[PDB]
């Protein structure tokens, strides 16, 4: 017979928005981009990792750079875009 | 003229790597017109609102070059506006604008310290929010790090907003107002200076809390540690406070008191000869306070021997009346069982030793003592304490070279037993081997004969260390032991025949090694040019190979 | 002889000034320090050497003031003295020996002992010179930067890692303010500052979530200091895990009142929400939630849907604590322990025995976390049965004893922290190859067309005050950009990009 005093536990808190894939590109966010495996393996798909925002918002890295040659803009919200975890 | 144009242009392009890059050539530029510094001026203070953090960082940095090559004026805006953005209700701006103002402080000017010091003192006489006040401390304190003779006509509003902040609740602010007060005490004038000691002291005469007491002592002791001699004159008034305050039953309330008084004792010695006796007298009284064990209560004593190693290391004409009552407490003392305060009361007693160098006699007389507490000592299985044994005995026979000729019998086992050991580290060995070396130096060859077959064994398997460093202490000390074993200025009836050998084939494999360092590589061949004059006759082939 | 040619140069002095003409003062004090000082220099070298060797400051006040007089002359005495702290710095590093890679306190404390015997030393003889000062900075940053602990661990990177290891020791559960300030000078010496920020970073989330601390103040001071040493950048990353913890406080606050007007629940709730992008924290393990828990977590996760919207919760169950009392042993224990440890403790209550292989598909645990708890709690005198196998049978022991009601039972694996350290590396280099990336980008934006030496020159200023760049890294940062069409090499003119938009 065991008895729980008391519990301490530990959270993390992520949007929504997406269902646990990627918005740029329609794929799981834990697998490879669309570019990195339509193409062959190489030292670029080494480098394929996920990328956060200061809005807490998860896109590749690959998909998020590509996005930010032309706009300035995270695709979801509206304000500037900027990394804050790799 | 383009060129700042075209910057200016760029930072607002939307982007932050034109921002960046826009930036950061400015400051380039500045570190090496008119009506253009009145936009880059604007153009810098706004960009202290950025949306990226690197161009905030680069703004900060660009802060300070930006103020020596611009007119007074506009100086004194970014002054205005970065004081008026402290005050601020975003945590961000506060933030900037006080890194801001500390960058501009301290690069650099009596126009600008009058027009920050006004806004300081409203900052931190206002008691509403405490983040606001913490930073205006610290800001003020830098300002009075430097350049603070300038603000002569506002020193008595300076001491004005300060006084009231040692009773406030946050125990921070406390300690910010009392290290400004340092760095106002240190440059000031001698009405503020009296001021501020008088209300102390009204301060301290009534007991208000038992919370401000521990401030109020704290700040007169960093008032003694910053000024010193300007504060000689009033020892006669402070010193009967602090003693009464001594017997109150507070455990932190004692150790501020022997703090403060070990401060008056180091930074200011001509006007304290007077309390010296009773400062002795209440750190000898509470150096043993510990009322939980017979044979948090080890500050006091940590404090008391601190105190005594500073009264101890300053007066050289007391050393009668030191020998006469401090040196049996610290001796009896030795055996405290906890590891700082024994510390403690070995670098005091060290101290003691090096002012030494009529008290010989004394410090002789007293030697058995010194030996007996240090037997016990010598086999602990703490390395620290049995360092500091071994750094006692050192200075001991440096100071009196044949001080421990009754005691050898009873000093080499420990000493063995130290080299000899699994537990025992690099430094303990180093620090062994120093002091016997030392032992053998400065005593008669004839009292360490019945000791040669205990001490080859371990000298030479030191000599075989791994290690370099103990090898050439293991060295050093075989040539003094290859000296000791066979002397040729007096005669000796002692046979030398068995330990040739051994002394021999330590020595011969360092000898020829060639791949050892320099300083072994010496070292062997001092010692085996040692051993050959002192016992050429009694190897066989293997001179000539030497 | 240094105190007889101090006298002998004050008796000419008075001399001269007595009864001889004033046009001789000149010429008679050259030619006496040329023929007292300058002619012996040769000798002054050795002593000061020896002075060196054995801690005599007043002999080496009294040579600095009299070699002081001839031109030229403190080069050779600033060569030797940082020689012989480089040399120093590096016998008391070594000294140490094997404990010194796994015990920060010796190694910090170390360095911080030659430093401060040096520059007192400096201050006191030397009249704080600024040459003297520029080599002892040099000598402590060269014996900081490379010694025997790092040539042990095979990178530079492992001081910055023990000096933030010593801070976290330090700050976790009034003399704290002078070893923090002495870290801080420490730390200006360090070049690979990024390191130590990133180690930093993850013991005050460490600290922070699971609330060890010794008190709020001295972690403002060391944010402070951090501010006066790195950017705003770095305190601004810090500060969100503040702002975290005040939300999280207050959410819990407004949770207790809610639970009031409901049924009561049968534990004492503790809740840490933090945001995914501002934690160091990962993606926990695979974990069957005990059926004692359900309630809790229905009953936050139905709350937090209900104030927020589009937020879903992700559950760390690795960095989860709790107190379990127990009653069906010999006596009444109250028993410290993690949800892992929990979940194989409270699997049985009246069981007795049970299988490895059976306990691992009951609670959904892996088998690496699986075995490490088990072999804690094995050596935690609470359960019994050195390998483990899949069809080993484990069995509860009763009539254990403690001497103590409350106990402790959770304590770090020995893997986690070399796992960690590793990993943490790891990221930081690819960090460091993602920086020069952005920066390679950043100049080729501002600047259409560059050569290769230039951008060379402006990556390392850049990025010098985080850490300094290796060329092989910089050339294979440019030919993966070139491939990703960010910069193209220019048709002719060799060695030479332009943009690409
Ligand atoms: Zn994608
Ligand atoms: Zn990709
Ligand atoms: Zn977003």
């Amino acid at each position: 017979r065991f008895e729980v005093k008391k519990w301490n536990a530990v959270a993390l808190w992520a949007w929504d928005i997406v269902v646990d894939n990627c918005a740029i590109c329609r794929n799981h966010i834990m697998d490879l981009c669309i570019e990195c495996q339509a193409n062959q393996a190489s030292a670029t798909s080494e480098e394929c990792t996920v990328a956060w925002g200061v809005c807490n918002h998860a896109f590749h890295f690959h998909c998020i750079s590509r996005w930010l040659k032309t706009r300035q803009v995270c695709p979801l919200d509206n304000r500037e875009w900027e990394f804050q975890k790799y | 003229s383009y060129h700042i144009s075209n910057l200016l242009e760029k930072m607002t392009s939307s982007d932050k790597d034109f921002r960046f890059m826009a930036t950061n050539d400015l400051m380039t530029e500045l570190q090496k017109d008119d009506d253009s510094e009145r936009k880059v001026v604007k153009m810098i203070l706004k960009l202290l609102e950025d949306k990226n953090g690197e161009v905030q960082n680069l703004a900060v940095k660009c802060l300070g070059p930006l103020v020596s090559k611009v007119k007074e004026y506009q100086v004194e805006t970014i002054v205005d506006t970065l004081c008026t953005n402290m005050l601020s209700d975003k945590e961000q701006l506060r933030d900037i604008s006080s890194i801001g103002l500390k960058t501009v402080i301290g690069e650099l000017a009596a126009n600008v310290c009058k027009k920050i010091t006004g806004r300081l003192t409203s900052a931190i006489a206002k008691q509403e929010d405490v983040s606001v006040q913490l930073e205006a401390l610290d800001i003020m304190a830098d300002m009075l790090s430097r350049q603070g003779g300038l603000l002569v006509n506002f020193h008595p509003s300076i001491l004005t907003c300060l006084l009231p902040q040692l009773t406030s609740p946050r125990l921070a602010v406390r300690k910010r107002t009392i290290i400004a007060l340092g760095h106002l005490v240190m440059s000031c004038g001698n009405i503020v200076f009296v001021d501020l000691i008088e209300h102390l002291l009204s301060e301290l005469s009534k007991n208000d809390s038992m919370s401000t007491t521990r401030t109020y002592i704290q700040c007169i002791a960093a008032i003694s540690r910053q000024a010193g001699h300007r504060i000689g004159e009033y020892l006669e008034k402070i010193i009967p406070l602090v003693v009464k305050f001594c017997n109150v039953d507070d455990d932190e309330l004692r150790e501020y008191c022997i703090q403060a008084f070990e401060s008056f004792v180091r930074r200011c010695p001509k006007e304290v000869y007077p309390h010296v006796s009773t400062i002795i007298n209440i750190c000898l009284k509470y150096l043993t306070y510990d009322p939980n064990y017979n044979y948090m209560s080890w500050k006091v004593r940590r404090a008391a021997a601190k105190c005594l190693d500073a009264v101890v290391s300053t007066r050289h004409e007391m050393l009668p009346e030191f020998y006469k009552t401090v040196s049996p407490a610290l001796i009896s003392r030795f055996k405290e069982r906890e590891e700082n305060v024994k510390a403690d009361v070995f670098h005091a007693y060290l101290s003691l030793l090096k002012q030494t160098r009529t008290p010989l006699t004394m410090l002789q007389s007293q030697v058995p003592n010194i030996v007996k507490a240090l037997h016990k000592q010598m086999k602990e299985k703490s390395v620290k304490t049995r360092q500091c044994c071994f750094n006692m005995l050192t200075e001991l026979v440096n100071v009196l070279p044949g001080a421990l000729t009754q005691h050898i019998p009873v000093l080499v086992p420990g000493i063995i037993f130290s080299l000899n050991d699994k537990s025992s580290s690099s430094n303990l060995k180093i620090d062994a081997l120093s002091c016997l070396y030392v032992i053998l130096c400065n005593h008669s060859p004839q009292v360490f004969h019945p000791h040669v077959q205990a001490l080859v064994p371990p000298v030479v398997a030191c000599v075989g260390d791994p290690f370099y460093k103990i090898t050439s202490e293991a060295l050093l000390v075989t040539q003094q032991l290859v000296k000791v074993i066979r002397p040729l200025d007096q005669p000796s009836s002692f046979d030398a025949t068995p330990y040739i050998k051994d002394l021999f084939t330590c020595t011969i494999k360092r000898l020829k090694a060639a791949d050892i360092d320099q300083e072994v590589k010496e070292r062997a061949i001092s010692c085996m040019g040692q051993i050959i004059c002192n016992l050429g006759d009694n190897l066989g082939s293997d001179l000539p190979n030497t | 002889y240094m105190k007889k040619a101090e006298a002998r140069l004050l008796e000419e002095q008075r001399r001269v000034q007595v009864y001889l003409h004033e046009s001789t003062q000149d010429e008679l004090a050259r030619k006496c320090e040329q023929v007292l000082i300058e002619k012996h220099l040769e000798i002054f070298h050795t002593e000061f050497q020896n002075l060196l060797d054995a801690d005599k400051n007043e002999d080496l006040g009294r040579m600095y003031n009299l070699v002081s007089r001839i031109q030229d002359g403190l080069g050779e005495l600033k060569k030797l003295l940082e020689t012989h702290i480089h040399n120093q710095g590096l016998a008391a590093i070594e000294k140490c020996g094997e404990a010194a890679l796994n015990d920060p306190k010796m190694y910090v404390q170390t360095v911080l002992d030659v430093h401060k015997k040096y520059n007192a030393l400096v201050m006191s003889a030397f009249n704080n010179d600024a040459g003297f000062v520029a080599a002892l900075d040099k000598a402590c940053g060269r014996f900081i930067n490379n010694n025997a602990v790092t040539k042990m661990a095979q990178s530079s990177s492992k001081s910055p890692e023990l000096l933030a290891r010593y801070c976290d020791s330090l700050l976790k559960k009034a003399e704290l303010e002078d070893t923090l300030n002495q870290v801080m000078v420490v730390f200006k010496y360090i070049e690979d500052k990024d390191v130590f920020q990133k180690f930093y970073a993850k013991m005050l989330a460490k600290r922070l979530v699971h609330q060890n601390s010794a008190s709020d103040d001295a972690e403002a001071s060391m944010i402070s200091k951090l501010k006066q040493a790195c950017g705003f950048e770095y305190t601004s990353k810090l500060q969100r895990m503040f702002q975290d913890i005040g939300v999280s406080k207050d959410l819990n606050e407004q949770f207790k009142k809610h639970l009031t007007n409901s049924e009561p629940l049968d534990l004492d709730f503790s809740i840490q929400v933090l945001s995914s992008g501002s934690w160091p924290f990962q993606q926990s393990c695979t974990f069957a939630l005990p059926s004692e828990l359900e309630r809790s977590y229905q009953r936050f996760t139905a709350f937090y849907a209900s104030r927020h919207s589009g937020r879903k919760l992700t559950w760390l169950y690795q960095l989860s604590k709790g107190e379990l009392v127990t009653n069906c042993f010999k006596n009444r224990y109250t028993l410290q322990a993690s949800t892992f440890q929990m979940a194989i403790l409270l699997q049985y209550n009246t069981e007795d025995a049970y299988t490895v292989q059976q306990l691992t598909d009951s609670t959904q645990i892996k088998m690496d976390i699986l075995a490490q708890v088990l072999q804690i709690l094995l050596k935690s005198k609470l359960l019994v049965l050195v390998e483990l196998k899949p069809d080993t049978l484990i069995k509860l022991y009763l009539g254990y004893k403690n001497k103590k009601l409350r106990v402790n039972i959770n304590v770090p694996m020995k893997t986690e922290q070399k796992q960690e350290q590793e990993t943490t590396h790891k990221n930081i280099e690819e960090d460091r190859k993602l920086l020069i990336q952005a920066a390679i980008v950043r100049i080729m934006k501002m600047r259409k067309v560059l050569k290769h030496q230039q951008l060379l020159g402006e990556v390392l200023t850049q990025l010098s005050s985080r850490f300094k760049p290796r060329v092989p890294v910089i050339k294979k940062c440019i030919d993966i950009l070139i491939e990703k069409e960010y910069l193209e090499r220019v048709d002719g003119e060799k060695d030479t990009y332009s943009y690409l938009a």
